[PDB]
C-alpha cells in the first residue's frame, strides 16, 4: 500500500470495517503502519479490530478442522487443516513482525505501550494454541513475557478500571487457564482483578462506569465457568 | 473461556 | 489445482464448507470443475453454494459502500466500491466461465441443464445489479435469456414441484421485479409457480413434500412483500 | 425480496 496516502488508508479500514471486510481492513492499516508514524488510540484499535477478525476466522476453522482430524485418528483432512493452520501462522508472524518494526519501541506512553504488548501476548497465543513441536515451550514463554511486561507496567501507570488494563489481565487469565496449564494463576488474576475494580467504579464518569463493568463483567462469566 | 471479543471498533 | 486428484479437491470443498471457508470452497470447486468431468448432482450443489457464498459477501459489501457513496453525493468511498465491484464482477466472470467451459454444452439431462442455466442467469443478475454504462441492457438480457431457456426445459422436463424448477422461479421472478423494472411480471410468475406447486404436492413423499413447501414458502414471502 | 438463499449444503 506505499503509493496510498496513510490518511486514505485509515478511511479506508474504517470502510472496510462497516463492509465487514476484514482482510481489506487489515491490509489497509498495515499499510499504514509500514508509513513509519507512530498510531493514534483510534488507530490502535483500527489495527487491532482488523487482525482479530482475521485470526479469528482461522482459528474458528482450524478447530473444525482439528476437530475432524481428531475424529479420523486419507491425508485430505490433515493436509487442509495444515494449509489452515499455516496460514493462520502467517497473519500472527505478520502481526508481531509489525510491532517489532516498530511500533512497541517507539511506544512511549502507557495507554500505547501496554495495548501493543497486551497484542504482542495475544499473537503468540494464538501461535500457541496450533503448536506442537519443538518451540511450543518457546512461543508459551514469549507470550507470558510480553503479558508480563504489559502487566508490569498497567499496575504502575493506569487505574483497575482502565479497559486497556482490563482486557490485558483478561486475556492473560485465558492464557493462564488455556495455554499454561495454571487453572489456579487464572482464577486469581480474574478474581484479584475484578475485585480492584469494583473498589475504583466509585471515580469513573457515567460513560467510563459502562466501559469498565462491560470488561468486568467478562472476567465474572470466565469466573463462574472456572468455578 | 471468553478473552476480549474485540471484534468490532 | 491442477496437481490435486478431482476426489480429493471434492473431500475438501465439503470440509471447507463445515469451517465456512467458502473462498477456499470456491477454488477447490473450480478446480474439480477444470477436470474436465461433468458434475454429480451432489457436486453440482458444492459448486453452487461455495460461489453464492462468495458473491454474497462481494454483494453485500458493495452494497454497503454504494450507500455511503451517495449519501456523500475524498474520493475514498468511490474508489473502494470500485475495488469491490471489480473483484465482484471478477468471481462473476469466473463462475460464466465455468458454465461456458464446458459445464452447460456438456450437460444433457433436464436435471444438470437447468441448474446450470440458472446458475447462468443468477450471476448475469449479479453483474447487472452493479452495471451502469454501455452494457447494462446487454447483461440485463444475458440474464433473461438464460433465465428462460432453463424455464423453458423445466416446464417440459419437470414436475411443478421439482425444487430446482421451484428455484429458478423464484430468482427469475426477483429478476423481474428487481432488474428488469417488471414486477407484475415478478407477481405473476410467482403466483402461477406457488399455484401449480401446490396442486402437484399430492404426489410427493413426506421428505420432497417438505423440500418443495420450503421453496414455495420463498415465494409466498416475496408475494406478501410484493403486493 | 428473497431469492434462493442456497449458502448450506
Ligand atoms: C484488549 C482490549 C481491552 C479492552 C477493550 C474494550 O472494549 N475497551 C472499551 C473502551 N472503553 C473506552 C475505551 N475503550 C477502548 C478492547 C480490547
Ligand atoms: C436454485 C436452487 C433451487 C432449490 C434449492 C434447494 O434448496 N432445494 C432443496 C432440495 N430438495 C431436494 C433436493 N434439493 C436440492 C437450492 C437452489
Ligand atoms: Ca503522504
Ligand atoms: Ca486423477
Ligand atoms: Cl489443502
Ligand atoms: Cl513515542
Ligand atoms: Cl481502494
Ligand atoms: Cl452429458
Amino acid at each position: 500500500m506505499g503509493s496510498m496516502e496513510r490518511a486514505s488508508l485509515i478511511q479506508k479500514a474504517k470502510l472496510a470495517e462497516q463492509a465487514e471486510r476484514y482482510e481489506d481492513m487489515a491490509a489497509f492499516m498495515k499499510g499504514a503502519v509500514e508509513k513509519g508514524e507512530e498510531l493514534s488510540c483510534e488507530e490502535r484499535n483500527l489495527l487491532s479490530v482488523a487482525y482479530k477478525n482475521v485470526v479469528g476466522g482461522q482459528r474458528a476453522a482450524w478447530r473444525v478442522l482439528s476437530s475432524i482430524e481428531q475424529k479420523s485418528n486419507g491425508p485430505e483432512v490433515r493436509e487442509y487443516r495444515e494449509k489452515v493452520e499455516t496460514e493462520l501462522q502467517g497473519v500472527c508472524d505478520t502481526v508481531l513482525g509489525l510491532l517489532d518494526s516498530h511500533l512497541i519501541k517507539e511506544a512511549g506512553d502507557a495507554e500505547s505501550r501496554v495495548f501493543y504488548l497486551k497484542m504482542k501476548g495475544d499473537y503468540y497465543r494464538y501461535l500457541a494454541e496450533v503448536a506442537t513441536g519443538d518451540d511450543k515451550k518457546r512461543i508459551i514463554d514469549s507470550a507470558r513475557s510480553a503479558y508480563q511486561e504489559a502487566m508490569d507496567i498497567s499496575k504502575k501507570e493506569m487505574p483497575p478500571t482502565n479497559p486497556i488494563r482490563l482486557g490485558l489481565a483478561l486475556n492473560f487469565s485465558v492464557f493462564h487457564y488455556e495455554i499454561a496449564n495454571s487453572p489456579e494463576e487464572a482464577i486469581s488474576l480474574a478474581k484479584t482483578t475484578f475485585d480492584e475494580a469494583m473498589a475504583d467504579l466509585h471515580t469513573l464518569s457515567e460513560d467510563s462506569y459502562k466501559d469498565s463493568t462491560l470488561i468486568m463483567q467478562l472476567l465474572r462469566d470466565n469466573l463462574t465457568l472456572w468455578t | 473461556a471468553g478473552s476480549i471479543p474485540g471484534r468490532r471498533s
